[PDB]
């Protein structure tokens, strides 16, 4: 799911040919405004790893008794930093950063059970007071049985960290994106740095027509069905009656 | 003490010659040059422009 950073700047020469940011007038050659690129482009794929999955992770939390909140943040995870004040919990999993749990999908016990999530007044409820943060009561407590919990959750990539020295090569750096998805972040880009900038009545409106565009292939990557999807089949036949 | 001004006064064909119409586009060439290489014009306002004046 990677792409060699240098692809990207060769493609998106051909659609900021018109501005500042690649070219200079005579002899048009990329600049060194790399860095602002790279950060448009880190928020570009964030974008779209928000409009579809194309992702999931895993944890694993080993449960403490008598506890309330168990924040998954990344000073308690396993081979992280360990703050002294925080014990490490969280176990086993795909490490955390700043950005990965964009939400909270599913929790599954050691016993193969599955645990209900923000239903209330259902029998064994768990609560997400903090939208990364697990609010467990005490009859959890009370009728567990279970002495570790599994959870996954929606997942958007860790960006690479450029550095002054990397300056150098800045091409082995990798975007973790499908193609296709790469033909969209393009027009993502050029609408958000072609946008403030013209003062002419076609030159007006290219930062407008880009956004078009890319909503519309937003939209033709939903229709074509190029990210997971799953769907639910339940027995239903198993609970002992329905036969 | 009559030097006669010529056609190759006024301007010689080569783009980087001396003439005046060729240094009054240079230099106005070089700010627009300049402003685009600032975030201020596009790359067809500076055609536009010249092809204007």
């Amino acid at each position: 799911t990677i792409q060699l950073k240098q692809v990207i700047d060769l493609l998106a020469e051909g659609e900021l040919s018109n501005i500042k940011y690649v070219n200079i007038d005579t002899g048009a050659l990329v600049l060194e405004r790399v860095p602002s690129l790279i950060r448009a482009i880190n928020l570009g794929v964030l974008d779209l790893h928000k409009r579809f999955l194309l992702k999931e992770g895993m944890l694993k939390i080993q449960l403490e008794e008598g506890r309330r909140l168990y924040p998954l943040r990344p000073a308690y995870q396993v081979g992280q930093k360990p703050k002294p004040g925080v014990p490490q919990f969280i176990t086993e999993g795909n490490k955390l950063g700043r950005q990965s749990i964009l939400k909270i999908e599913k929790i599954i016990g050691d016993n193969g059970v599955e645990y209900y999530l923000n239903d209330t007044w259902q029998p064994l409820n768990i609560t997400t007071p903090e939208f990364d943060v697990l609010e467990i009561s005490d009859e959890f407590y009370c009728h567990s049985s279970s002495k570790t919990l599994e959870v996954r959750y929606r997942r958007a990539p860790t960006p690479m960290k450029i550095c002054v020295d990397n300056l150098d090569s800045w091409g082995c750096i990798d975007i973790d994106l499908p193609y296709t998805h790469l033909q969209a972040l393009l027009y993502f880009v050029a609408s958000r740095c072609q946008t403030p900038i013209g003062f002419m009545e076609n030159t007006a409106q290219e930062g407008f027509n880009f956004s078009q565009k890319y909503e519309a292939e937003c939209a033709n990557l939903d229709a074509q069905n190029l990210r997971i999807d799953p769907v639910g089949n339940q027995d239903r036949f198993t609970r002992g009656g329905w036969v | 003490a009559v030097e006669p001004i010529t056609i190759a006064d006024l301007t010689e064909v080569k783009l980087d010659g001396k003439g005046a119409l060729d240094q009054l586009l240079q230099v106005t060439r070089l700010h627009l040059a300049k402003e685009h290489d600032a975030g201020r014009l596009k790359g067809q306002e500076y055609a536009a422009v010249l092809t204007g004046g």
